[PDB]
């Protein structure tokens, strides 16, 4: 009567440690494609210094 | 995450088994 | 000289003052302790 | 009565482990955030420096 | 010459040693009070004071 209560709270914790996987990895796919803003940024800084030399 | 082990013990030692288990584990255990 | 050291959780922090009502036994001062970080079970028992 | 106390102390423990071990991953989700962004900006900048 | 430096070495160290001896008791009473008793957030803390020949 308590063992069915025992594992289902632990089974809730299995989704809570899965929430750590769906937050860190979601941050990681975000961070890798936020580094493509670095691509669009410095190409502007390129054409700033490649027009005064052109 | 984990937490299973089961086995066999004689019936004549079960009362002193659960009392010694309650003492050295300091609570936090479930025995049925 | 000996000393004694007992904690009694279960207000309940007025019930230790009811143990100060046992004036024949001890004086029963507080010794307040600040909170420490929790966040473990396994190496916590191994710590003891 | 006593065994219901021993359960609920452990139910506090298993959710405390779930709250803590997610938090070290949450600390890993921030510490690996600032060093992978700082690295991939550099490897982008090293490529454009050769193109510079 | 060394007697003065000896007693001032004992007085600063054993005072630090005895303070460390109390601090390991505060750690040891912090543990096992969350095991024998519950942990909603924190155990209800109190301590005591000595007794002779009514112990």
């Amino acid at each position: 009567q308590g063992i069915q209560q025992l594992l289902q709270a632990e089974k809730r914790a299995a989704e809570k440690v899965a929430d750590a996987r769906k937050r860190k990895a979601r941050r990681l796919k975000q961070a890798k494609e936020e580094a493509q803003m670095e691509v669009d940024q410095y190409r502007r800084e390129r054409e700033q210094e490649f027009q005064s030399k052109q | 995450r984990l937490g299973f082990v089961a086995g066999v013990i004689n019936r004549e030692r079960i009362p002193t088994f659960e009392r010694m288990l309650w003492r050295v584990c300091r609570g936090n255990v479930f025995l049925r | 000289t000996e000393f004694w050291l007992i904690s009694a959780p279960g207000t309940w922090e007025k019930l230790h003052a009811a143990t100060t009502k046992n004036n024949n036994l001890a004086v029963s001062s507080k010794f307040n302790i600040p909170d420490l970080k929790v966040g473990t079970l396994d190496v916590l028992v191994g710590l003891s | 009565a006593d065994v219901q106390k021993q359960i609920k102390h452990m139910m506090a423990f298993i959710e405390q482990e779930a709250n803590e071990k997610a938090e070290e991953i949450d600390a890993k989700a921030e510490e690996e955030f600032n060093i992978e962004k700082g690295r991939l900006v550099q490897t982008q900048r090293l490529k454009i420096m050769e193109y510079y | 010459k060394q007697f003065g430096p000896l007693v001032r070495w004992l007085k600063v160290n054993f005072s630090e040693a005895f303070i460390a001896w109390i601090h390991v008791k505060a750690l040891r009473v912090f543990v096992e009070s969350v095991l024998r008793y519950g942990l909603p957030v924190n155990f209800q803390a109190m301590l005591l004071q000595p007794n002779k020949k009514t112990m």
